[PDB]
């Protein structure tokens, strides 16, 4: 709505995609792993049903 | 000098701006009192000479603003320099025959509005409700031609 | 013919409901269809920031398809530039359809009406 310096933006929506993708997994291999202010990982949602300890 | 000492009295005749005696303009600047200096004035359309007492003036209205952005079709795009000398305080008038009866392009509302030719039937009627623009904008255009098909869909 | 009012048309609307600015790379480019990309700029004299968001409204409403008007250069290298070529017939086509969608923002809106039911 304010512009478009039409790299910055595609950058910008490609970042909003980081944040998805990590929400639903955060453990992806060939990515960053997106970190906390502890700079330990965010508990995907993936995680939350992983291994023993998981949902399941 | 022979050139410079007559462009010299141009400049100081323009500082009053309006024809005044070519005596007095060959001695406030009394510099220019040489044949050379009023023979160029007579030549020069800086100080407009005319046949009659001294004349120094160097070629006003809306409307001839009015015609000048009709007079700019098919030409490139025009500054406000013609007025601000021609016409003073351009930026008035540029907005006060508004809605395109006066148009000029607001380079920015710190710059002065540099303008280019700009005359229009409405121009800009701002009237119109801008989220209504905005939601004219919100208007998404879909793909080709099932378009002309989606127009029809949509019963256009 | 009918091509200056589409012509004609166009400098309605984006001047009726559109900016000032918005005819000028109306008519600059309008004066030869296939044109220099620059001459516009130069003529105009104006900034990239003056230009570029202009220069999306044109292919936002695909009303200026700019065709890379490549031409022959004399170094045996790259040359193009940004002409013009109007898709009349499309332009308008979204247009249309764009106007309906504004009247739906209004035939829907009939029945958000005069008396009170809830």
């Amino acid at each position: 709505h304010n512009g478009a310096p039409h790299h910055a933006i595609e950058e910008a929506e490609s970042l909003l995609q980081f944040h998805v993708a990590t929400y639903m997994d955060n453990d992806i291999a060939g990515q960053p792993q997106a970190l906390q202010k502890s700079g330990r990982p965010v508990k995907s949602i993936r995680a939350r049903l992983k291994g023993k300890e998981g949902r399941i | 000098h022979d050139s410079s000492k007559l462009l010299w009295a141009t400049e100081y005749i323009q500082k009053k701006g309006k024809p005044v005696l070519v005596n007095e303009l060959l001695d406030y600047l009394s510099m220019k009192k040489d044949d050379k200096v009023i023979e160029l004035l007579k030549k020069l359309d800086r100080i407009e000479f005319d046949p009659k007492k001294g004349t120094f003036k160097y070629l006003h209205s809306p409307s001839e603003l009015l015609k000048l952005l009709r007079s700019q079709v098919t030409f490139k795009g025009i500054s406000c320099k013609d007025l601000k000398d021609g016409w003073p305080q351009c930026d008035e008038t540029i907005n006060q025959l508004e809605e395109d009866s006066k148009i000029l392009v607001l380079r920015t509302k710190k710059d002065k509005t540099p303008r280019y030719v700009w005359y229009n039937s409405g121009g800009n009627l701002k009237c119109i409700d801008e989220e209504f623009v905005k939601m004219w904008e919100n208007v998404q255009l879909p793909q080709f031609a099932e378009l002309p098909r989606k127009l029809q869909d949509l019963g256009l | 013919p009918i091509d200056d009012i589409v012509k004609n048309l166009l400098k309605f609307v984006v001047r009726g409901f559109y900016g000032g600015s918005f005819v000028l790379v109306l008519d600059a480019i309008l004066f030869h269809s296939v044109l220099a990309e620059d001459d516009l700029k130069q003529l105009l004299s104006i900034n990239k920031t003056e230009l570029g968001p202009l220069i999306a409204r044109l292919r936002s409403d695909r009303l200026i398809s700019i065709h890379k008007q490549r031409e022959y250069p004399p170094n045996s290298k790259s040359v193009e530039r940004v002409y013009y070529y109007v898709k009349y017939p499309h332009a308008i086509d979204a247009i249309k359809w764009k106007v309906h969608q504004v009247v739906q923002r209004l035939k829907d809106d009939l029945d958000k009406n005069s008396e009170p039911n809830g």
